[PDB]
RNA sequence: GGUGCAUGGUUGUCGUCAGCUCGUGUCGUGAGAUGUUGGGUUAAGUCCCGCAACGAGCGCAACCCUUAUCGUUAGUUACA
RNA sequence: GGCGAAGGCGAAAACUUAGGCCAUUACUGACGCUUAGGCUUGAAAGUGUGGGGAGCAAAUAGGAUUAGAUACCCUAGUAGUCCACACCGUAAACGAUAGAUACUAGCUGUCGGGGCGAUCCCCUCGGUAGUGAAGUUAACACAUUAAGUAUCUCGCCUGG
RNA sequence: AUUGGGCGUAAAGCAAGCGCAGGCGGAUUGAAAAGUCUGGUGUUAAAGGCAGCUGCUUAACAGUUGUAUGCAUUGGAAAC
């Protein structure tokens, strides 16, 4: 159910007394377990707030971007996020340059589309070496461009596992005043983000839960069947 | 930043 | 929408033998209604530098409201030890200032205001001082609203 | 250095402007002295009709001329005044012992040759006009003509004793080491009121793909 | 005749070496940094990986010519 | 690393003795800070007086070195370096940062004291570092041992 | 350089400390009002300054109306 105690089961644990003071603002007093921890009440109230806000944002046919770059877990997670619902996503380290300047990347994306049409047309015009070089530049285009390959309107809201991990994306979002959500920690930056979700990301057990919650936030707006926040039971997740 | 609509 | 020119300076880059004359340009773009911006560009030729600088200035316009066509209160604008003081005066006598300063203030669409520069005389720190001075103030009605005390003024 | 790629780009990649052959190589001096004089006649006299090239073909004591221009009126004129005068000049430079005939031809898209480009730039600069505006209009004209990448260079003075302030512009692709470019080159010597000015024009006119022999 | 810092054209030079730059953006008060950087492979700033970077032009590579394997075409004045 | 106002302070033992810190229901009760003037101390070098002077080495002598060397190299070497008495009071005398005080992110340290009590580990009151926010600055960077915020006083500079 | 400067690296923090005088002065209460600010009176010539008028045919010029600031004294506020 919505923000019910069953969902919040493991969201604690972080760097050892590496805490940015500007987030005692939204973090409980110092924990006694030799690691930085998180509480869940401010958590689920802020989760309801962001839930409804981004939901009614997406009701207005908004432009939404996704990103995830950590080693393997969040990558496959955001791959799932992209695969159920068609939406802008980023799977690798985004090199930047959409909000600060998208007209330049417009040529890159247009050439991507033209060349995809080319393989849709070409049968045997290129030899084995030419074909492999062509497929390799297709892969070069895909691994950095294939998640944002279906838009000319810049997204106005995006998720992130850590603003510090993606300071490039944070700064690019700061070019405009678009809203943004973040899986926040005690070492992050509060003033350079718009929506804060202070939760554990060192342990993937919390990361998967929070990403599924934001996934349901962006899912019910598209009328696609939801996963959690409405399922009374819970499904066990573990990295493997 | 109140909602878009 | 007049976009008065302000100053030109000649710079060059030095390589292993020979110097490349990539002179820089600075322009200030103002609508004379309240929006104002600045742009510094680098190019090998004057026209392209003008285009780049005007693009940068028009992209970086900043809004300032009009308080009876003048700076409503006396305030100092300081940036990097460069400071210019702006003091009000009666209406309808023309503003006495620097040529660049007069260009900035007419791009702000204001009237006679007492000004005086102090200290350093490099154009760029004065433009920083002017922008800081014209943005740092808040409207008297606005400061009244955000203040706990409520007043008609 | 920077060996010119024009002369390297003739023979097996372009077409000779002067095709001729004769008997044992003793009068080659005579036929050459003749045919480049006819060639330079146009390049010296007529710089207003925008003549692209003049093809001289001689074979076994014969001669036939193809002239390709942009304004046939200047080479024809009212009452056929020009054709008779040029015929008299060619007769004066050819002798009274061989045949003489030619055809007047107008070719569409004449701007494909950098020679007339250089001629127009020389006319503009020698018209008491600032170089910047003239050459900007020139590059606008060559880009609107549908041609590929362009490059220009001006030398000499600007009526001032310095060569450290000349300008060249680089636009588009300029592969000269690539032996498929079909890049045209031209140069002109404009005598300004303070010295000699050399203007050089490189133009790219499309790459001939899937070809192994000249045509 | 003089006048090669008036010059043009042309040419040697570093140097057959890979660096030289631009449009966009990012940081800085700006010169500037950026890509061009770092790790591999090289002849390469050739390419790949990542990298507040993104592309692009110049050159590098290659499409040029000759030699070397074989077949066809034409067979003499080669030959026979 | 610690100590002290600094230079500086390191075999041990003895004498005298200072400053310093933690808690101080301790005690009178602003007795507080600064300091023109005034006083004292102040590395080494050096002056004079009296000793001795292992070793070193200003000057200097000899041999190399060189374009020559009274330099860089080697061998000797007066004075001095050591001790006591006075004098001499300059040093990149450095945290190139005057003192005294109040507040202002954070983290990793190090050590002294208290309590917990096998230590470690814990916090507490301090000294002593690094990292690093905000702030300041021309930047270097400083950054809880401020160059952030401020207060009082002393000294100093008006381009070379 | 009280208005309106600085002294880590651009020029300047005494080599260091004790320290009469002087400068700044803890909280709370009472007094007085020396300072302060204020009410009142008198003083500080005119001219010139400032503004208005008049008269020079008119600016310039002269007169004309008021006008500062400082001081002495009377009476109060204790915020300091």
């Amino acid at each position: 159910s919505l923000a019910k105690l069953g969902e919040m089961r493991t969201h604690v644990g972080m760097v050892k007394r590496y805490w940015n003071p500007k987030m005692g603002f939204f973090i409980e007093p110092e924990r006694k377990h030799n690691n930085d921890h998180f509480v869940l009440e401010l958590q689920r109230q802020s989760l309801q707030t962001a839930y409804n806000y981004v939901k009614e944002v997406a009701q207005n046919n908004g432009q939404i971007l996704f990103v995830g770059t950590k080693n393997d877990y969040v990558k496959k997670l955001v791959n799932n996020i992209a695969k159920r619902v068609d939406v802008a996503f980023i799977t690798q380290r985004w090199l930047g340059g959409t909000l600060t300047n998208f007209k330049t990347l417009s040529i890159s994306i247009n050439k991507l589309n033209k060349l995809v049409e080319k393989q849709a047309e070409n049968a045997a015009d290129l030899t084995k070496k030419e074909n492999l070089m062509l497929s390799r530049e297709i892969e070069r285009l895909e691994k950095f461009f294939g998640g944002v390959k279906s838009l000319k309107r810049l997204p106005n809201l995006l998720i992130v596992d850590d603003p510090v991990y993606e300071k490039n994306a944070v700064a690019e979002a700061n070019i405009l005043r678009i809203p943004v959500v973040a899986l926040c920690n005690t070492n992050t930056n509060p003033e350079l983000v718009d929506f804060i979700i202070p939760a554990n990301n060192h342990q993937p057990q919390s990361t998967c839960l929070l990403m599924n919650l934001l996934a349901d936030a962006v899912a019910e707006a598209k009328a696609m069947p939801t996963m959690f926040a409405y399922k009374p039971d819970e499904e066990i997740q573990i990295e493997i | 930043m109140g909602n878009f609509d | 929408f007049e976009e008065r020119i302000v100053k030109l300076k000649r710079i060059s880059k030095t390589t292993k033998g020979g110097r490349n004359m990539r002179f820089s340009v600075l322009v200030v773009v103002g609508n004379r209604k309240g929006k104002i911006g600045y742009g510094i560009a680098k190019a090998l030729e004057v026209p392209n530098a003008i285009k780049k600088a005007i693009k940068a200035a028009h992209n970086s316009l900043h809004t300032i409201e009009i308080h009876k066509g003048s700076i409503y209160h006396e305030v100092i604008g300081r940036s990097g030890a460069s400071r210019v003081l702006l003091k009000p005066a009666p209406q309808g006598t023309g503003i006495i200032a620097g040529g660049a300063i007069r260009a900035i203030i007419e791009l702000a669409g204001y009237s006679d205001i007492y000004t005086k520069n102090l200290g350093r005389n490099t154009p760029i720190n004065m433009i920083h001082a002017t922008m800081d001075g014209i943005l740092k103030q808040l409207s008297p009605r606005r400061v009244a609203i955000l203040r706990n005390k409520n007043l008609n003024e | 250095q920077k060996v010119n790629s024009n002369g390297l780009r003739f023979g097996i990649n372009k077409n000779w402007i002067s095709r001729w052959t004769a008997n044992s190589h003793a009068q080659t001096a005579k036929w050459l002295i003749e045919d480049e004089k006819i060639r330079n006649l146009f390049f010296v006299n007529y710089r207003n009709a925008q003549v692209s090239n003049v093809e001289i073909e001689r074979t076994q004591a014969t001669v036939d001329v193809f002239v390709y221009a942009a304004q046939p009126a200047f080479l024809i004129g009212s009452e056929n005044k020009n054709i008779q005068k040029i015929t008299k000049q060619i007769k004066q430079i050819i002798g009274r012992t061989t045949n003489l005939d030619l055809t007047i031809n107008e070719i569409g898209s004449p701007m494909l040759s950098a020679r007339i480009i250089a001629r127009d730039l020389a006319n503009a600069i020698e018209a008491r006009v600032p170089l910047r505006t003239a050459m900007r209009q020139s590059l606008i004209k060559v880009l609107k003509a549908g041609a590929n990448g362009i490059k220009v260079l001006v030398s000499g003075r600007l009526n001032g004793a310095e060569i450290a302030r000349d300008k060249m512009y680089i636009e588009g692709n300029m592969p000269l080491s690539t032996l498929r470019a079909d890049i045209d080159y031209a140069l002109e010597k404009a005598q300004t009121t303070y010295g000699v000015i050399g203007v050089k024009v490189w133009i790219n006119r499309g790459m001939i793909y899937t070809k192994g022999l000249n045509r």
